[PDB]
RNA sequence: GUGUGUACGCCGGCAGGCGCGAACCCCAUUCGUGAUGGGGAUCGGGGAUUAUUCCCCAUGAACGAGGAAUUCCCAGUAAGUGCGGGUCAUAAGCUUGCGUUGAUUAAGUCCCUGCCCUUUCACACCGCCCGUCGC
């Protein structure tokens, strides 16, 4: 659009585009606290790179490559509801 | 381990006797399979195919004509019976029978053509080795499905005395025919 | 067709608590009672 | 200043909530 | 699912990606090294699966890329 | 086999810390972050010092004989080293930071002002022993942070400078009639301090711009071993009344009272001493000028900026200069090998594209019309083009003949570029977004967009084109390897489908493999024509998770990796075993004005962080963190780490290079690492070499000398041979020997008097085994490349002047045979 | 993609939805005006109702050349199969596939990988073309004809080759909104021409029946212009545009459909005002 | 491939009636180069369903690979085989989906038949298409 909607940007639309509050978004996680937390251990990673900094904030490219990392116990769980958990791929 | 085809014909005592043709005969020890049946994409690039066993390239010709198109596992059985009356008959590996008549088979020079409405006329010319081995391998399976045709006798029979023959060198197989003719016609006009 | 629709944005990766979802000395009481 | 955590806008935008008021008065509906 | 032929392969697969796992969670990583190496330089269809897509040259437009 | 060591640091001149000369005054040594680089000026070599600390160097204490040098870097750790052999020697801790390092003239003691004391230490002698550094006096002059150090001619007395706007004389030896004296004049903090030749009168130098000179009345020999006055003679402003130009550093030469002053403002001043005549004044640039360094002959002058890296040499009387360099402004930087190897591109963050000499590590050439980032380079199948790609959206090439952007590619629709990539042809130019995930293909001489390839999913990865073949090799995100064939009449297209995601896609040399560096830290090794997978490796146990950056060696035995881990690794291809590790220094040091990242949670950078070590705890307390009211959740925070982003190496096969966070690091080969023998036999020693030298048997001398592998002895032998017997012994050599004999020769010639004495020798063999070797010739590129390029830094050269000579005299014979 | 193509599917619904609503109420406002500026009456449910202009998904028509795919239904009878020959050389730069035993949404998500601009779906009853379908590929509209009189080039004996140029396009019939937005995705199948071309496509509209005409002319003399008639003739009949490809009859809306049940159906268009 | 719209039990060769709540493929058997146990057109008789399709016995026509010519086709493609639907247009004297098995040849030239264009400043390479009729 045009400069109109220029004006309507504010603290709220920063903080939207947080790594916890998309994992929240993509329904990674039900809680902020529970999102915040998920960082910090190293569990989610953006592309091949994995961020543990909770004040982050994600473009809209890289949203699409955010994901649980490899050889994590929440990937399991999410596997396992699957019925889909293959050992060859650990 | 050691790799035989069908479980019985042994892949390290074949040995290829022509040096041109040495690279586009898929049968050592990189290229051993047990069945001539691997699902695999050879068509898929140019010159791809000279990587594909040569057993499974027959198996391949021999799905013709349309009333045997897409039935591989009947062409595998066929291959195989053809394979165990080649050894009753003759007593040796059936691979080395197999390798000796695509060698035999094989025209060295052809003829080029240049058409117009009144005559063609007529050039000789060499041939490479790729089209050697399929010009062969289509000579073989054509005088099979001929000799089979509208005659008591199995065309895994068919397809052993053509080899047995086109393997010894005689006169009484298609190939060596059509092979003799054309290299006649190409000589005859140089 | 509403249904169809929310399958199509459903996330592989999204992940619920819920996924992950007696005793002999109280398993032998309750045989107590019920004889 | 950004609105409660619990409140759904929190993480959707304008986009999101057009999209998710037309699915829930579907599925409510059924 | 799917036919004689498909089902076939896909017990291949399975039996030895199932074998090449349990040697890595419960052997020393060495066997499983040397057995997935010779499973990959047989067939690499045995391990990895790799479905065919819709490649055509009417995707590509007339000529080469380039000359 | 593999046999390189740590060589250089490139793309850094200077960071922080004072200047030093050396003894003889040829060679400056300037402190580079954690490492310390030496600039031989007389014969323009850079060489970088094995030693790496975990802080910035902050002072460099220089030993008057040269042998020694002392390096501290801010937290207060020391590093004895020894210049002579390049080794550390020592290491030691000061309790805490200090703020400057000063030898004694003599050489026997030597001075460290930390806090508000100065302590005085006996000099360390040549054997290394439990404790090097002996601590002698102590003294508590000063009421505030003591500054600067100077040292009489005499090692009698020396003087401290200190912030309490007062300069402090001490008396090195317990003399009567000088205990310490306190001058006073200034109204801020003192920069510099110095001696007369040979009287205790001294200069005061204080920030605001002020010199004070002071007398004494009483001569050096004049001190007594167990009544001294001072007076003010003259008192200088170097700025005019109202303007605030701080004075940062300054240096004075004895001998010829030579004093430059160097200020915020980016100028410096020259100034002749006892009558304060201005010589004349520069501006250098618009940062202060940190550190300033005078030579002992007094000829040059050295100056460092701390704001852009900026070193520079000037010779003052013929007003022309030395050296001239500046880096970039960030280690962040990508790299190309020119195809001789002669040359080295990088481009940097800040948009500039540099082209450093590799003989001498020096900076020639800046371009500046990419205004972003620069995110790849290369160059082209000649040495004479390069070509980069931006974030501006642009592709720019160059050219080395004429120093200009003759070409320019964009695409019709706006697009970042991340990748890079030509054939050895150089017609096809090949470049990859940031977010469209297609890549762009356009014609180098038409200059137009032949092509888009699309079908990949997710960024690339990387571009690489086949060395032999012209075919282009994509990485992507989507777990695919895609081959793409140029001139294809059908479009032909390959797909390698892999189990995690790829990283780093390279070609062997010989163009026959493909190399892929997956997500699970595995590298495969695939048939590009047959689309086949010959050999896999696993790293994640050898990386201490993923392999960012892959590069084949020149004979392709051996391959090299880098990522997340600190250590950079060698494997052998084929028997997939690990070679070597290089492990590789971490810096910790953080800006202090920085205000954009939380110091909380980044407390082990910069030495914030407090540690209790005296409570009884063997590893110690830290001391908690002052408490907010509200939280600071929108703050970026770091942890440290060392990431290897790219490997290249040289087509010579001399050196490769790493760039990474810490900068980028150059490793050549040495035959000091290993010995590396061809064929050993007990007969097969120097005695028997020189025995058959002696005896004439010119062929056998030579062949055991082979078999041997010190450069020295063939050296020895080959000379022996006079002129006339050469083509005997060449036609005498066998084939294994001769590319031996030739990768022999060209490391001669760039050391060796003898010009064509040599020359000679590089006649005949080729001549009589150059219709052999072309049968061989695909496996000799990296000596056939090292032999070309040296051999041509002489014909070059020699031939402008030579043509030159010939030509003109042959002209003015014309001119004078006329009348 | 999944993740992408989902995200860029959202936003251009939300903004296609609002250009809606904009539209709807100029259309309250227009007919409740005029009708008091009539005076003459006040219908009852008029009563009680009181009481970006260039596409979306055409960003790139006049930037780039468009890229065509043209297939069939499976196992074609053989006069389709010239049919989409014929096809192939009226579109410039069209490609044809065969298809064999490929499922449908296979084949969207190809040519959406490779570039393809539109996608173009033929049926048969035998042996003669009776449907086609025009697909928009990136979530673009979905237009479904069906072909009435179809003269075919193989048909009729010694035409020779044809111009094969980028042809001049005619438009002629087409009043209405909705006529504005059928002619609109008719002609975005093609490219910019040049100002010298001899080659004219018609599309004439007459009653709801569309005329497709290729011609080439040649200005023997001034005034006087000589049409010869080349390439197959056909007439179509458009009864449904859909917003998704054609991937998507189970989720995409309908933007517009033919109701032949209406008690007023029969007396009635839609591409004319 | 769910709009309030047959699983199993008994009798009968089958076709069905009576009540109630996958082909292809693969292993083996018989036949046999004979218009043949290939093929099932035509013809006769009988039986079930509510004139209509199907079931049983009998008979066993051309046809042995299809001229002059002509059309189409490059990979999950050609070809073989099965199972569903009838979606506000078309379609059931048919159309359209979905799965299963799965190849030979070719990856480059303008010779024929045609089509689209052109012939006014890095290093290196290269060094002006021709004619006619008008004004
Ligand atoms: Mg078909
Ligand atoms: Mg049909
Ligand atoms: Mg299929
Ligand atoms: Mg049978
Ligand atoms: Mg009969
Ligand atoms: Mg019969
Ligand atoms: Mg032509």
């Amino acid at each position: 659009g045009s400069l109109e909607l220029c004006d309507f940007v504010t603290a709220s639309s920063f903080c939207r585009r947080r790594l916890p509050t998309v994992l929240l978004k993509l329904r990674m996680a039900q809680h902020l606290q529970a999102a915040v937390a998920f960082v910090e251990q190293g569990h989610v990673r953006v592309g091949p790179d994995v961020v543990t900094d909770p004040a982050f904030l994600v473009t809209r490219s890289m949203e699409d490559f955010v994901t649980w990392v490899d050889s994590s116990k929440i990937k399991r769980h999410v596997l396992e509801y699957n019925e889909e958990r293959d050992d060859f791929d650990l | 381990p050691d790799i035989k085809l069908f479980g019985k014909w042994s892949t390290d005592d074949v040995q290829i006797n022509d040096i041109s043709l040495q690279d586009y005969i898929a049968v050592k020890e990189k290229y051993a399979k047990y069945l001539p049946h691997s699902a695999g994409r050879y068509a898929a690039k140019r010159f791809r195919k000279a990587q594909c066993p040569i057993v499974e390239r027959l198996t391949n010709s021999m799905m013709m004509h349309g009333r045997n198109n897409g039935k591989k596992l009947m062409t595998v059985r066929i291959v195989k019976h053809a394979f165990e009356i080649i050894h009753l008959l003759t007593g040796e590996n059936p691979l080395q029978v197999l390798v000796n008549a695509i060698i035999n088979s094989g025209p060295r020079e052809d003829s080029t053509r240049i058409g117009r409405a009144g005559t063609v006329r007529r050039q000789a010319v060499d041939v490479s080795p790729l089209r050697r081995v399929n010009q062969a391998i289509w000579l073989l399976c054509t005088g099979a499905r001929e000799a089979a045709f509208r005659n008591i006798k199995t065309i895994a029979e068919c397809l052993a005395d053509e080899l047995i023959n086109a393997a010894k060198g005689s006169s009484n197989s298609y190939a060596i025919k059509k092979k003799d003719e054309l290299e006649r016609v190409a000589k005859s006009n140089r | 067709k509403a249904l169809r629709k929310k399958a199509l944005e459903k996330n592989p990766d999204e992940f619920y608590y819920k996924m992950t979802r007696v005793t002999p000395e109280q398993l032998k009481l309750m045989r107590t009672q019920d004889v | 200043l950004p609105p409660s955590p619990g409140d759904t806008s929190y993480y959707q935008d304008q986009v999101d909530d057009f999209h998710e008021a037309r699915s829930r008065a579907a599925l409510a509906k059924g | 699912g799917g036919g004689h032929v498909a089902q076939i392969y896909a017990i291949r697969q399975s039996i030895s990606k199932a074998l090449v796992a349990y040697y890595q969670k419960y052997v020393d990583e060495a066997s499983k090294k040397e057995i997935k190496d010779i499973l990959i330089q047989y067939d690499r269809t045995l391990l990895v699966a790799d479905p065919r897509r819709c490649e055509s040259k009417k995707f590509g437009g007339p000529g080469a890329r380039a000359r | 086999k593999f046999a390189y060591r740590f060589s250089n640091l490139l793309g850094t001149v200077y960071r922080r810390g004072n200047l030093n000369f050396t003894c003889d005054g040829n060679s400056v040594i300037s402190p580079v972050g954690n490492r310390v680089t030496v600039f031989d000026l007389k014969n323009n070599k850079s060489d970088t010092l094995p030693l790496a600390t975990r802080y910035n160097v902050k002072c460099v204490g220089l030993s008057p004989d040269g042998r020694l040098a002392i390096i501290v870097d801010e937290g207060g750790d020391a590093l004895l080293v020894s210049l002579v052999c390049r080794s550390v020697l020592h290491h030691f801790h000061f309790k805490g930071s200090v703020h400057s390092v000063s030898f004694s003239p003599d050489g026997r003691k030597f001075v460290v002002t930390k806090g508000n004391i100065a302590q005085m230490y006996h000099a360390p002698g040549k054997k290394r022993e439990f404790n090097a550094f002996v601590l002698d006096k102590t003294y508590f002059g000063p009421y505030d942070e003591t500054t600067c150090i100077d040292w009489t001619d005499d090692s009698r007395c020396f003087v401290v400078g200190s912030k309490d706007m007062s300069t402090w004389v001490f008396g090195a030896e317990r003399w009567d009639n000088l205990i310490y004296y306190a001058l006073g004049g200034h109204k801020d903090a003192i920069v510099a301090c110095f001696f007369e030749s040979n009287s205790l009168d001294l200069y005061s130098l204080s920030q605001d711009g002020v010199l004070c000179m002071w007398q004494c009345d009483t001569p050096p020999e004049g001190l007594r071993l167990k009544k001294v006055k001072y007076s003010r003679l003259a008192k200088y402003f170097f700025n005019k009344e109202g303007d605030f130009n701080n004075l940062t550093a300054a240096a004075f030469h004895k001998k010829s009272h030579l004093l430059v002053t160097g200020f915020a403002s980016g100028i410096f001043h020259l100034h002749e001493l006892p009558e304060f005549n201005l010589i004349h004044s520069l501006s250098i640039s618009d940062q202060s000028i940190a550190s300033v360094a005078i030579n002992s002959s007094g000829d040059w002058i050295a100056f460092g900026c701390s704001g852009l890296g900026q070193l520079l040499v000037w010779e003052w009387q013929s007003e022309s200069y030395v050296l001239k360099q500046q880096g970039h402004f960030n280690s962040m930087v990508a790299l190309a090998y020119s195809p001789d190897g002669q040359y080295i591109v990088t481009g940097g963050d800040d948009g500039k594209v540099k082209v450093w000499n590799t003989l001498s590590g020096f900076c020639f050439v800046t371009f500046t019309e990419h205004s972003s980032g620069v995110t790849g380079v290369t160059f082209t199948a000649t040495g004479y083009v390069v070509v980069t790609s931006s974030m501006d959206g642009t592709v720019r090439a160059f050219d080395l003949h004429r120093y200009r952007n003759f070409r320019t590619f964009t695409s019709p629709r706006p697009t970042q570029f991340s990748c890079v990539a030509v054939d050895a042809s150089g017609e096809i130019v090949s470049a990859g977004a940031q977010d469209s995930f297609e890549i762009f293909v356009w014609s180098m001489q038409t200059g137009r967009l032949l092509d888009v390839l699309s079908g990949h999913e997710g960024p690339i990865s990387g571009l690489c084109f086949n060395p032999m073949k012209s075919v282009l090799a994509s990485a992507s995100w989507d777990k695919t390897v895609r081959l793409w064939d140029m001139f294809d009449s059908w479009r032909t297209k390959e797909t390698l489908a892999l189990t995690s995601d790829a990283l780093a896609v390279t070609f062997r040399p010989d163009g026959a493999e493909l190399a892929v560096a997956t997500l699970n830290s595995q590298i495969t090794f695939w048939d590009p024509e047959n689309a086949v997978q010959t050999g896999s490796i696993e790293g994640r146990h050898d990386l201490k998770k993923a392999f960012t950056a892959l590069c084949y060696s020149a004979d392709g035995h051996s391959i090299l990796a880098g990522g997340m881990s600190k250590f950079v690794c060698i494997y052998h291809v084929r028997e997939q075993i690990l070679m070597k590790r290089f492990e590789i220094s971490c810096n910790l040091s953080l800006d202090a004005m920085e205000e954009f990242l939380n110091r909380r949670k980044m407390t082990e950078f910069g030495n914030l962080a407090l540690i209790d070590q005296d409570a009884g705890q063997e590893d110690g307390v830290a001391i908690p963190l002052p408490g907010v009211r509200k939280g600071d959740m929108s703050s970026r925070h770091f942890k440290p780490e060392i990431r290897v982003t790219s490997l290249r190496f040289s087509p010579t096969g001399r050196c490769w290079a790493a760039t990474t966070t810490e900068g980028l690091l150059i490793y050549s080969l040495d035959t000091r690492v290993l010995f590396d023998p061809f064929e050993l036999d007990t007969s097969v020693t120097p005695g028997r070499v020189r025995e058959a030298l002696r005896q004439q048997d010119f062929t056998r001398a030579i062949l055991m000398a082979l078999r041997l592998n010190e450069s020295k002895l063939v050296q020895e032998a080959l000379e022996a041979v006079p002129r006339g017997e050469i083509e005997v012994v060449t036609s005498s050599l066998p084939e294994l020997y001769v590319e031996k004999v030739l990768e022999f020769l060209a490391s001669s010639f760039e050391v060796s008097r003898h010009l064509e004495f040599y020359l000679l020798w590089t006649h005949k063999l080729l001549m009589l085994h150059g219709q052999k070797l072309k049968s061989r010739a695909g496996t000799l590129l990296p000596v056939i490349q090292f032999l070309q390029k040296s051999i041509q830094r002489h014909l070059d050269d020699l031939s402008k002047l030579c043509s030159w000579n010939h030509y003109n005299m042959q002209y003015a014979l014309a001119v004078s045979k006329q009348r | 993609m999944l993740r992408r193509e989902a995200r860029l599917r959202r936003e251009y619904l939300y903004r296609k939805a609002r250009e809606e609503a904009q539209r709807s109420a100029q259309e309250r406002k227009e007919r409740l005006r005029r009708a008091l500026e009539e005076n003459r009456l006040i219908p009852t449910e008029l009563r009680r109702e009181a009481l970006s202009h260039v596409d979306d998904e055409y960003r790139w028509a006049g930037v780039e050349d468009p890229k065509v795919m043209i297939t069939t239904s499976r196992d074609p009878s053989s006069r389709l199969k010239m049919f989409a020959k014929e096809l192939k050389l009226v579109f410039p730069g069209a490609q044809r596939m065969n298809r064999g035993r490929h499922e449908v949404g296979a084949l969207v998500r190809a040519c959406k990988a490779n570039g393809v601009t539109d996608l173009l779906v033929v049926h048969e009853h035998r042996g003669t073309p009776v449907g086609l379908i025009v697909s928009h590929l990136p979530f673009g509209p979905t237009a479904y004809f069906t072909l009435c009189n179809v003269v075919m080039r193989h048909d009729i004996p010694d035409l020779g080759t044809m111009s094969e140029a980028k042809p001049h396009l005619i438009t002629h019939g087409f009043s209405s909104r909705l006529g504005k937005r059928v002619s609109d995705i008719l002609r975005y199948l093609f490219p910019v021409p040049k100002d010298d071309s001899h080659r004219v496509i018609t599309f004439a509209n007459q009653d709801d029946y569309i005329s497709f005409r290729h011609h080439v002319y040649k200005k023997t003399d001034h005034r006087n212009v000589e049409l010869t008639e080349v390439g197959p003739r056909f007439e179509l009949k458009l009864y449904m545009i859909r917003l998704g490809t054609l991937e998507q009859e189970a989720t995409a809306d309908v933007e517009w459909r033919w109701h032949p049940y209406t008690n007023t159906a029969r007396k009635r268009v839609f591409l004319s005002t």
